[PDB]
């Protein structure tokens, strides 16, 4: 099973800066002089864009600016110039011997300035409780870097169950993230509890972001 | 010009048998080298070889999953088909038919295992609790949550609040989907502008409007 180890996990580039990726073969991919190394482009929602085959062999249509290199176990992608569309997945699979593998996937996002979440917190709506039911949700928005962690505390306690995350991807417009997350209760705990917080710890703040009611 | 189409059922209820089709035209699988496989690729995470057969009849599989997979040829009919029994909630993904197990990939066809049944969803509306601040600007938000299946379409004000919309992805939740979408305005258009979340769940046939209404 030739492993593939494709690095980095992510790239943070600008418009303009070469892109590299690298994907390693656990052994050879060349029945000498083949290499059945191939590399994928895929955005959001889309199928697999083939871009290169074989190594170095540009599809029908792939904008130029996409290289491929390697040879036996060690191979390469670069982008160059890396521009606005590029940023999506790119993954490498190997045909030399089946079964086929892929590698883990690298996706390149587009580089902008730090920002921090604005964080909101909403309690449950009539409509729910009258249901039976209590969501709280918390979106945190609008932030670059992607690395955020959300807790959620009721009555000062660190309670992590029945918690749904949910992220965008990055924004075409000014290259954010938002994430959502919403924590779950029967209407009889949510009653039981007065302050639901929602606390965030982004690389942007010293320490947390926190948005709290009581009911 | 190699025209691949993959064709299957939507939902199937865990422990059946998936019955996919791929209809090619642009080649034939009497040339010598060429061979067809099926790739799958779970929701979000990356792609997963499944199966191959070659020109000569001679099928290979993936070892996992060898003892579900059973791929065919119809020469005349130009369609190759795999099997897969015992369905399992991992087996959703999105089957792709290609050529050659990497050149020329078909649109892709999703199956998803399921034993809930079709449940319309709730919309529940997500006011904020107040103090005029962030920017003063207002997030408000609308749940959608517990629909099967996929998808439901949320607009706010009929596809006329476009900037400021963040619907993140659905989550499964209990063999059910839940959906949040957050808008932020400016303090100058809520509630002064009325603000309604839309959500259309074209499998139930159900369309819901709710308006946020401070709280």
């Amino acid at each position: 099973d030739i492993v593939l180890t494709q690095s980095p996990g992510s790239l943070a580039v600008s418009l303009g800066q070469r892109a590299t990726i690298s994907c390693r073969a656990s052994e050879s991919v060349d029945d000498d002089g083949n290499s059945f190394l191939h590399w994928y482009q895929q955005k959001p929602g889309q199928p697999p864009k083939l871009l290169i085959y074989r190594s170095s062999n540009l599809i029908s249509g792939i904008p130029d600016r996409f290289s491929g290199s390697g040879s036996r176990t060690d191979f390469t992608l670069t982008i160059n110039p890396v521009e606005a569309d590029d940023v999506a997945t790119y993954y490498c699979q190997q045909s030399n011997e089946d079964p086929l593998t892929f590698g883990a996937g690298t996706k390149l996002e587009i580089k902008r300035a730090d920002a921090a979440p604005t964080v909101s917190i909403f309690p449950p709506s009539s409509e729910q409780l009258t249901s039976g039911g209590a969501s709280v949700v918390c979106f945190l928005n609008n932030f670059y870097p992607k690395d955020i962690n959300v807790k959620w505390k009721i009555d000062g306690s660190e309670r992590q169950n029945g918690v749904l995350n949910s992220w965008t991807d990055q924004d075409s417009k000014d290259s954010t993230y938002s994430m959502s997350s919403t924590l779950t209760l029967t209407k009889d705990e949510y009653e039981r509890h007065n302050s639901y917080t929602c606390e965030a710890t982004h690389k942007t703040s010293t320490s947390p972001i926190v948005k709290s009611f009581n009911r | 010009q190699v025209q691949l189409q993959e064709s299957g059922p939507g939902i199937l209820q865990p422990s059946q048998t998936l019955s996919l089709t791929c209809s090619f035209s642009g080649f034939s699988l009497s040339t010598y080298g060429m061979g067809v496989s099926w790739i799958r690729q779970p929701s979000g995470k990356g792609l997963e070889w499944l199966a191959h057969i070659f020109w000569d009849g001679d099928k290979r599989y993936n070892p996992s999953l060898k003892s579900r997979l059973k791929i065919s040829k119809d020469t005349s009919n130009n369609q190759v088909f795999l099997k897969i029994t015992s369905v399992d909630t991992a087996d959703t993904a999105t089957y792709y038919c290609v050529q050659e197990g990497y050149i020329y990939w078909g649109q892709g066809t999703s199956v998803t295992v399921s034993s809930a049944k079709t449940t319309a969803p709730s919309v529940y509306p997500l006011a904020p609790v107040c103090g005029d601040t962030t920017g003063s600007s207002v997030t408000l938000g609308c749940l959608v949550k517990g629909y099967f299946p996929e998808p439901v379409t949320l607009t706010w004000n009929s596809g006329s609040l476009s900037s400021g919309v963040h619907t993140f992805p659905a989550v499964l939740q209990s063999d059910l989907y839940t959906l949040s979408s957050s808008v932020t305005v400016t303090s100058s258009t809520w509630p002064s502008q009325s603000i309604t979340c839309n959500v259309a769940h074209p499998a139930s046939s159900t369309k819901v409007d709710k308006k946020i209404e401070p709280r």
